[PDB]
């Protein structure tokens, strides 16, 4: 099997679209299934997002939940996680209008 | 790795907002310089090509400088070398726009 | 700034050579299922730089098509595509015709 | 150890040349034995054959009858332990 996957929602080889809008909440929803899986959400380029208040929340049944998001956040947002060396990613890609 | 076609993904990173290289003429500048022929007619810069996700969003520099640069100036009995300065983007940004 | 690049690789950065270049995706049928395709351009190797004297122009040798797989986003829960262009392996400077 | 006559300059000799005519790389050399290659950026290489392109070691390439591909800028190379030696030429026409 492949049982093992952190991300629950499978397949991402397309990102998930997103609608969003600045100000308003922003949820990336790559919950994984285990609490206790080390998630790296990061937006192309090279600019890695990390939890916090607000700004940056994780959560395991969830997700990325980012209040009062800006165009900073508008694009492809990629979740990452190394389960047994394999590096798993689920892709997820904001919009307006 | 992604097909023949090139996949949706490796498609978007390579066509988004980033400085790349673009060809430019010379520059008002060395086009008055007392030579009789300029090599080479153009230079090529890094500038901040691609696209934004939007209308709304364009792409902008946020980090940049200008490059020195030496170009031929057949003249005389003898050829020198001439430098040329213009913009050139580094770092690259999607922002929004101004009315 | 940094250092003076030397004349040697201003001249070899500057002569015909097929060359990455942004090309937008407006030119072509824009009416679909209503929206806009993502992403709305794409980078492909194009025949580019200066030859020697304005007898000359600077054209392909060698190219051929790519197809590159496009989403676009509409009504409903909408779907990705494809459309190919003209890529460039090999250019030399031609006299104009 | 330098294989060309002339020391190298970052101003490559300027040749007027024009096409059917005769064109000489003048990049003679020191020693006899040295295989020179006349290259031309971005990956045209002009090989040799004895008469439409001459390799001679007291005058350099001559090229009866030269081309539009001829026009712009001409390297000998050349390999001597190791250490590549170019020397860059620069063709134009009229107009």
């Amino acid at each position: 099997s492949d049982t093992g996957r952190p991300f629950v929602e499978m397949y991402s080889e397309i990102p998930e679209i997103i609608h969003m809008t600045e100000g308003r909440e922003l949820v990336i929803p790559c919950r994984v299934t285990s609490p206790n899986i080390t998630v790296t959400l990061k937006k192309f380029p090279l600019d890695t997002l990390i939890p916090d208040g607000k700004r940056i929340i994780w959560d395991s049944r969830k997700g990325f939940i980012i209040s009062n998001a800006t165009y900073k956040e508008i694009g492809l947002l990629t979740c990452e996680a190394t389960v047994n060396g394999h590096l798993y990613k689920t892709n997820y890609l904001t919009h307006r209008q | 790795h992604q097909r023949k076609v090139v996949s949706w993904i490796d498609v978007y990173t390579r066509a988004t907002c980033q400085p790349r290289e673009v060809v430019v003429p010379l520059t008002v500048e060395l086009m008055g310089t007392v030579a009789k022929q300029l090599v080479p007619s153009c230079v090529t810069v890094q500038r901040c090509g691609g696209c934004c996700p939007d209308d709304g969003l364009e792409c902008v520099p946020t980090g940049q400088h200008q490059v020195r640069m030496q170009i031929l100036m057949i003249r005389y009995p003898s050829s020198q070398l001439g430098e040329m300065s213009l913009e050139e983007h580094s770092q690259c940004e999607c922002r929004p726009k101004k009315k």
